[PDB]
């Protein structure tokens, strides 16, 4: 019983962790570029208005 | 060196095929029987040499499959 | 000095226009991913703020 | 036209359906656009018609009807 379940678990965990590591990283990269350019635009906007 | 099992076959696979449990199991498997946890002998055997059996049966164009519930069975391909 | 400063202001204005266009273009593409990740994949799993 | 160019901008900046975006459809509650999403929406509205808006008067805009009202 143990021998079965332990295996199953190992495979589950490895796939999950590696897939999330692979995808979330680039998703956050994109989000961060968009955040950065928006922040630059807002600073430029405020300074221009003032 | 020559005349050495490794030339033709992995040692673990030959060790499995030489076991006394293999003919029974083979016969049954081919007939479509599913193998669960209760028939210890068979199940344990399956577990011990899983990958060798899979590789073996592959020759036939059939998949030796393991369901999540822990039971083994044979699924033939189109070929 | 104010005329000289109105020239810096105009440089900032042109920079701001460029940044504005770039930001909008980024958002347009990112929208598709947002509609595609409505599967409950984004709330915590993908958006790891860490 | 302006009253449909506004929809062109809103739908493609928030990703919501054209049917969803009615005149009275508020961005935050109906369309779901949050702080940064609304900021980008106002920026896109500025870009489409090549105009500029004051900060306070822009932030006062929080609905499709209000959006067009300031646009038209």
């Amino acid at each position: 019983a143990i021998r079965v379940t332990q295996s199953d678990r190992d495979l589950f965990k490895h796939l999950i962790t590696e897939a999330t590591s692979y995808v979330s990283a680039d998703y956050m990269r994109h989000a961060n570029e968009r955040r950065t350019h928006l922040d630059e635009a807002l600073a430029l906007r405020g300074e221009l208005f003032g | 060196s020559s005349t050495h099992i490794e030339q033709f076959m992995p040692v673990k696979l030959a060790q499995a095929l030489a076991n006394s449990l293999f003919p029974e199991l083979d016969s049954q498997l081919r007939a479509g029987r599913h193998i669960g946890i209760d028939d210890l002998d068979n199940h344990a055997f399956l577990m011990d040499f899983q990958e060798q059996l899979e590789e073996f049966y592959a020759r036939y164009n059939v998949e030796l499959i393991r369901a999540p519930e822990g039971f083994f069975y044979l699924r033939p391909r189109s070929t | 000095e104010m005329e000289n400063v109105q020239k810096k202001l105009r440089k900032l204005e042109r920079d701001y226009y460029q940044i504005r266009e770039q930001v909008v273009s980024a958002k347009a593409g990112w929208c598709a991913v947002m509609r595609m990740v409505k599967d409950n994949g984004v709330e915590r799993r993908l958006h790891r703020r860490e | 036209t302006i009253e449909e160019r506004v929809k062109k901008i809103i739908g493609e900046q928030l990703g919501v359906k054209q049917e969803e975006v009615t005149n009275n459809a508020s961005f935050v509650e109906d369309l779901g656009a949050d702080s940064l999403d609304t900021v980008e929406l106002v920026m896109a509205l500025e870009e489409e018609f090549d105009t500029e808006i004051p900060d306070e008067e822009a932030e006062k805009i929080t609905t499709v009807q209000a959006a067009i009202d300031y646009i038209n």
